[PDB]
């Protein structure tokens, strides 16, 4: 699924 | 600029990256990779204000992957990728394909298929297939299908499988084993008895490969996104204002294991 990007 | 209009405004400046990979495998009966490749594309869905200048960073040559070749959307400054391997671009608004790429080296094969047969004379095959998931245990594969071909003189099939469901499909001479979820570093097995009809002694059966379908939430090529920097020099939002998302969707292509 979508992950918050660093 | 032809692919982007000039007055775009959003309150919520957000972007979504999709790394979409098809992993392909032909594996020998002794466990040697005969052929393997990944086909990938990166789709971007951006809702950014104005005319932002973006930079896409990945782990191109701790983990750094080798890209055999690739092609970009016309918005990518190719010459910046030609003397510094920097993917710079003003993105179109909404959804577009940023790049396509192909990998053959150091591929993560998400599943290992281990088959086993036992010809009980001319009446039956006693067969067991084991699948092993080879990825982080905190990740789940989904939509797993293991497809076990049966001889054309099959009169009936019995299966036992503690996980998933399996049906014999005589129209397709295959046992289809379906598993909804499987986490990484796990084993599951199916047993089948295949009852045989009499058949021509000379006419033999070239055992087709066991094949797999799956979806995994990582890139089998090993590709990781490191950054997507957004710089809009005229407007008063900066990189850290942008809400950024990544997802990896790796799917099987040809994923065949020879028996």
């Amino acid at each position: 699924g979508y992950m918050m990007m660093s | 600029i032809g692919w982007r209009r000039e007055g775009i405004k959003y309150r919520r400046n957000e972007l979504f990256l999709d790394v979409l990979e098809s992993v392909n495998l032909l594996m020998s009966p002794q466990g040697q990779v005969l052929s393997a490749h990944v086909s990938g594309r990166v789709v971007m869905k951006s809702y950014l204000s104005g005319m932002p200048e973006c930079k896409f960073g990945m782990n191109d040559k701790k983990q750094s992957i080798a890209i055999d070749d690739c092609t970009f959307h016309q918005c990518v400054r190719l010459s910046k990728f030609d003397s510094e391997r920097s993917i710079s671009f003003i993105p179109p608004d909404g959804e577009f394909e940023l790049m396509r790429y192909r990998t053959t080296k150091d591929i993560i094969l998400p599943f290992r298929v281990i088959p086993l047969v036992r010809e009980v004379g001319r009446t039956k095959l006693e067969v067991k297939v084991v699948i092993k998931s080879n990825f982080k245990p905190s990740l789940l594969a989904q939509k797993i299908e293991v497809r076990i071909p049966t001889p054309l003189n099959t009169s009936g099939v019995q299966v036992i499988c503690m996980k998933g469901k399996a049906k014999y499909k005589a129209s397709e001479n295959a046992i289809v084993w379906k598993i909804k979820r499987m986490a990484g570093m796990k084993e599951s097995q199916i047993s089948a008895e295949i009852e045989l009809l009499p058949t021509n002694d000379k006419k033999k059966w070239a055992r087709p490969p066991i094949s797999m379908n799956f979806e995994v939430p990582f890139a089998p090529s090993g590709l990781k996104v490191r950054y997507l920097k957004v710089f809009e020099p005229k407007l008063n939002y900066s990189d850290h204002d942008v809400i950024k998302w990544v997802r990896y969707i790796g799917r099987s292509g040809i994923y065949e294991t020879r028996c």
